């Protein structure tokens, strides 16, 4: 035969496809012995159907984040624990802290597991857990109360009694895990660098407000057969509605280590 | 098939009898005997020296075995080992009742079940961690970065104890390898290693004592073999 | 309810249902990130599809080939030590650096995991003049052999040319014995769990700088979880301190990127990968 | 008409289609008289419906590597033949030994049928099956045992019993095949430079495990009507499971030879 | 069973049925080759396919023309003897080399053969400047003539154009008498069993340097089983012994494929192909 | 399988799709996490469905 044949529409032409996208193709060559060569997706190679790269499943993980104490000098309504509400922390003791010289020793923070797993995104919200462990005996005593202030701080004049809170008879029980909501003018807040030391005030676009575990009485003990001090431990968990969104961040560059 | 016209040997297809593992095929005559019309004694008669159940070599792995029976007292803090690490399965299959029966077994895919017991007076206070690191020794760059610190262990699969609470803790930690199973011949790539941390020192002198035992479960064993290596 | 004599929220427990809401109600908002990101996300194993930059050739000449290991790619590059002695007063200053190299978006979630199983995806590009690019795989090893050949007959080969496509893409498929590989270094040595291969990129004519951007294959599939790698600060990357022959940054790097400017701080004087041992 | 057109979508335009690919498509030109001219398939040209070009068939042809003896001063338990379970061997006596100088002579060895077929891949999988060959009469007499180790070695403190085996009374027998399966961690162990040589415990990465033919006694003859000698012939074929993969390798360059 | 007085395994009787195994029961493992490699090998046919880069035309002048025979790409090329000299003590080395050639995916695949059947594929790369490149195909003999023509009138001629498609890709159809050829040299003279045809590669502005890669067309096809053919180590190829003008390696090769370096071994002196009277 | 391929049609080629039209479609690349990615439309915004930019 061979006839003509008509034009076609006006094409424009790229040197790459695009690196951002997840999706719709990529127009590398396959150094296979085929094209389109892939590997069938094989699951529970961990031994559980658990999609361990999901995100919904990494976020769910408790991971300790501070400790406190809590003795029999401890006076009624003192804080012992007070944190703005935010996934992303530092890992307490857990620095990596190598030599430089004979004598110059460098520490660096390390990330927490919500820190780093939201690391490459900037913005976050969902639902929190606060695990709260008390490492004592059944004789130990104690109330502790736990109060979600959603978008203040916790300074003087503030009554804890606005606020949902949990008063705690730590007489035999010794933990403690409420799941935080997401209470914000904002449909999203912001992924930063972690800071303890700072009021809600400030941070105000990274975290919702500010949780307080306060003491409503001193640490009942007979010093004879058990200890004055119990230490708080706490964890942090992140709920399940936990959403995050726009990939164009990262907080925290990681490395691989060298055998020696 | 080439085709064969044979008519001066017979196809001797009998006097070939496998045992279980050994075929043999024999030539000219095989020939058997004995003291005949055997009977046996019932049970009442003997079976004093049994008991009313068998053992595979299944089970002498679903046996829990004591691997660790020591203390640690209130001088060790947060972030440091309360008790030796432990690499799985070979500091578990090395225990005579676990090797004598491994052995003759190429090797083993099954999961491991490490459980620790606790002796707590009611006084006593504290929290201790068990974790488990996957296949220790094809990433060794990251093993003790992953288990210097708390809260580095906790997030990998890891089971807790509060001291004043649970007096028995048993973490099952499954297979996992870029294998299909545990090289028993070579000892070759452990799934696991086992490192136990303090989450929170004691609060009193008095120490706490601790068991460690350690199964098998979901078993599969290998293929038989002499299972010797050169050296 | 939210506490008690039980371990109130232990692991296993915590991956399928949570603690009771300190509101004694349901606590849960509806996920509306397509209806404010306009896209979801959910999974890493598609966030590591996306390509960025991750070495750079440059200290060898004016060469036709490079090759380097595949695996090494998914891991995180070494982060180094680097001295810096002041030209003049000379006392020492001392910061962290990257060596013509940079982590990627896969390797910030190949890091949580132990094994790999998929192919990956490298890209180049050249600098100008270069004709085309030719990407091969080999064995690295001919076992049994104290040295491998420098030819083969039967590999892959795949040929891209930069005037008219100037992004060399190509894809390098999973060749290992083994169900899922391994990709970091160790000492094994009776028989192998990594799938050894090199890759040999050719520049027609020869060149010297080579950059290349690693991703993720649509096979690519992590296995084990083992948890947050060491990690550095991204704002130590503006930081300095300024010394006499100029600007000494906390973190230093080099042009792996060919679209990043040439950060202002002065090349170190030895480096000094971070071991495993000197963590403490 | 002539009416304009949309845009189309953007394309990406390459030098070349993928050399290493076997599939999807071709960029070249047809010298033919019309384009996609192609010589229809003509099966059976070389007699048979077997497809000579499929590995499936090339891989389960017979091949002698190695010949042993086996005589009236062979001591009990005493190992014949010991291999490497593995497909790729050397060729005996067949190598290629060409004269350098008047005086200078230089020998390549050279590869069996499936080392050959295999030389161009990286992995191997399946079952082999191993032939021996008892060159003798009815009137010769003797018990072999081949058992396969396919985790170990055959060293000292090696019972065979542990192990398959045969036991094979050799009077009016004369031959011997058996297909030696495949047992290893691994689903695929790796091609090769052969080594005889070598135990399993080196190339661990590219055997199974080692095969073992073992006397079980003396031969008996009577010396004046038969020899004291027998040979063993041992050969190669590759079962039937035997699969190949990774073609990113090669061990063998072949060439062409010039008349003369 | 496994033992007898019939022949246990001969050949017939391999190609369709294996022996017991030594378990006495089933041997076989299932096949996994898709779900480890991602790909299924099963026939030579297919494999014939990959191109790879077979032989290079560098020692003409700047011409505007090269012609050489087809069935010869089929062919697995000539091993060369090469005699070296050492320019100091004046004493002989001896290795091996492929002058200006090399083998293919499909040479592998086409020296267990005797006979082929279909079409050859040719790509083609060039140097810098060249603008086009042209192939047609010509038989080589006009039968009955002692010469045969420059010219054609109703040949076929195939362009590509290099600066927008830098690698030429052209595909010489099956043209012979016979249902399948062959494509070795014999000294047979009455009539003759190959398709004897030319395939003339020109380039617009005549250049010197022509680099052919060569693979199976759709239609390739051998005919009947022959054996495996002399071989060469492949880990030979990095084996050398030192000499003073510089290295002499076992295997010598050129720069026949425009994308792998130039090994650093001197020339030889002298060349002889290795003869099939020469084996020993 | 690796059959030849018939010809195609003529195309032409533009650095750009046309300026000046509001419709048809867009070269860009998506510097999103997908491509196509798009914020769904939410009226009534400024309190009433009165569509405040027609």
């Amino acid at each position: 035969s061979k006839p003509l044949l008509p034009i076609a529409n006006p094409t424009v032409l790229r040197p790459a496809n695009t690196f951002a996208i997840t999706d719709t193709n990529d127009m590398s060559h396959s150094l296979a012995l085929s094209n389109d060569t892939n590997v069938p997706f094989v699951k529970a190679l961990d031994g559980s159907g658990l999609d361990e790269m999901s995100f919904d499943y990494l976020k769910k993980i408790p991971q300790f984040i501070q400790s406190k104490f809590f003795t029999t000098t401890t006076k009624p309504q003192e804080v012992l624990f007070q944190t703005k509400v935010m996934p992303h922390y530092f890992v307490p003791g857990g620095d990596v802290t190598v030599a430089m010289d004979k004598d110059i020793t460098r520490t660096i923070w390390q990330p927490s597991h919500l820190a780093y797993i939201t690391s490459m995104f900037k913005y976050w919200t969902g639902s929190l857990v606060y695990t709260f462990k008390f490492v004592k005996t059944d004789y130990h005593s104690g109330r502790v109360e736990v109060s979600f202030h959603p978008f203040s701080d916790y300074t003087t004049g503030t009554y804890s009694d606005y606020t949902y809170r949990i008063i705690v008879d730590l007489r035999e029980k010794s933990e403690f895990s409420v799941t935080i909501p997401f209470i914000s003018p904002v449909p999203y807040k912001r992924i930063s660098r972690p800071d303890w030391d700072k009021p809600y005030s400030k941070y105000a676009h990274a975290s919702t407000g500010t949780l307080v575990l306060k003491a409503l009485t001193s640490l009942k003990a007979t010093n004879t057969v058990v200890s004055n001090s119990v230490e708080i431990l706490i964890e942090v968990n992140a709920g399940d509605d936990f959403n995050v969104i726009a990939p164009i961040e990262n907080i925290f560059f990681p490395f691989s280590l060298s055998p020696g | 098939m080439a085709e064969q016209i044979n008519e001066n040997y017979e196809n001797k297809q009998q006097l070939v009898e496998q045992t279980e593992i050994t075929t043999f095929e024999n030539d000219l005559i095989v020939l058997e005997d004995g003291p005949q019309m055997e009977e046996s004694l019932p049970f009442a008669f003997h079976g004093q020296h049994t008991d009313n159940r068998q053992h595979t070599v299944v089970n002498f792995l679903q046996r829990p075995q004591v691997i660790f029976d020591s203390s640690w007292a209130s001088d060790v803090p947060r972030n440091k080992q309360f008790m030796d690490s432990i690499m799985i399965p070979d500091d578990i299959i090395s225990f005579p009742m676990f090797a004598e029966k491994l052995k003759g077994f190429s090797s083993l895919r099954a999961t491991a079940v490490i459980t620790v017991q606790f002796q707590t007076q009611p006084f006593q206070a504290g929290r201790v961690m068990l974790g488990s690191f996957p296949l220790p020794t094809l990433n060794p760059t990251r093993v003790k970065f992953a288990t210097n610190h708390v809260s580095r262990l906790m997030l990998l699969n890891h089971v807790q104890c509060d001291i004043a609470k649970e007096t028995e803790v048993s973490l099952r930690i499954p297979f996992v390898s870029p294998y299909n199973s545990y090289d028993l011949v070579s000892k070759r790539f452990p799934w696991a290693k086992v490192v136990g941390l303090v989450y929170s020192p004691l609060t009193t002198t008095i120490p706490v004592d601790f068991i460690v035992y350690g199964h098998f479960e979901d078993v599969e064993l290998g293929c038989p073999t002499s299972g010797m290596l050169a050296q | 309810s939210n506490s008690g004599t039980e371990q109130q929220n232990p692991r296993g427990s915590s991956l399928l249902t949570d603690p009771e809401s300190i509101t004694k109600s349901d606590p849960y908002n509806p996920n509306i990130s397509l209806l404010i990101s306009g896209e979801v996300f959910t999974n890493f194993r598609n966030l590591i599809k996306r390509v960025n930059f991750r070495k750079a050739t440059t200290l060898n000449g004016k060469r036709i080939s490079d090759t380097f290991d595949i695996n090494s790619l998914i891991e995180a590059p070494r982060l180094d030590i680097a001295q810096y002695v002041d030209t003049e007063t000379k006392e020492a200053k001392y910061g962290f650096s990257y060596f013509w190299s940079a982590p990627t978006t896969l390797n910030i979630v190949a890091e949580m995991y132990a094994l790999y199983r998929g192919g990956v995806r490298v890209k180049v590009v050249t600098e100008k003049g270069v004709d085309f690019v030719r990407a091969t795989v080999s064995p690295q090893q001919t076992y049994g052999s104290d040295v491998a050949p420098t030819t083969h007959i039967s590999t892959p080969l795949a040929i891209e040319q930069i005037p008219i496509k100037g992004v060399a893409e190509f894809q390098i498929p999973y060749y290992a014995p083994c169900l899922s590989s391994s990709f970091r270094a160790n000492s094994e040595t009776f028989y192998y769990s990594s799938g050894r291969n090199n890759l040999d990129i050719a520049t027609s004519p020869p060149s010297i700088n080579r950059y290349y951007a690693v991703g993720a294959g649509d096979d690519m599939d992590f296995s084990i979880f083992i948890g947050t790698p060491p990690c550095i600060h991204a704002s130590q990357t503006a930081q300095f301190t300024k010394i006499k022959q100029g600007k000494v940054y906390d973190l230093r790097y080099d042009q792996y990127d060919p679209f990043r400017e040439v950060q202002d701080g002065t090349a170190f004087l030895n480096a000094r990968s971070i071991e495993d041992s000197d963590l403490l």
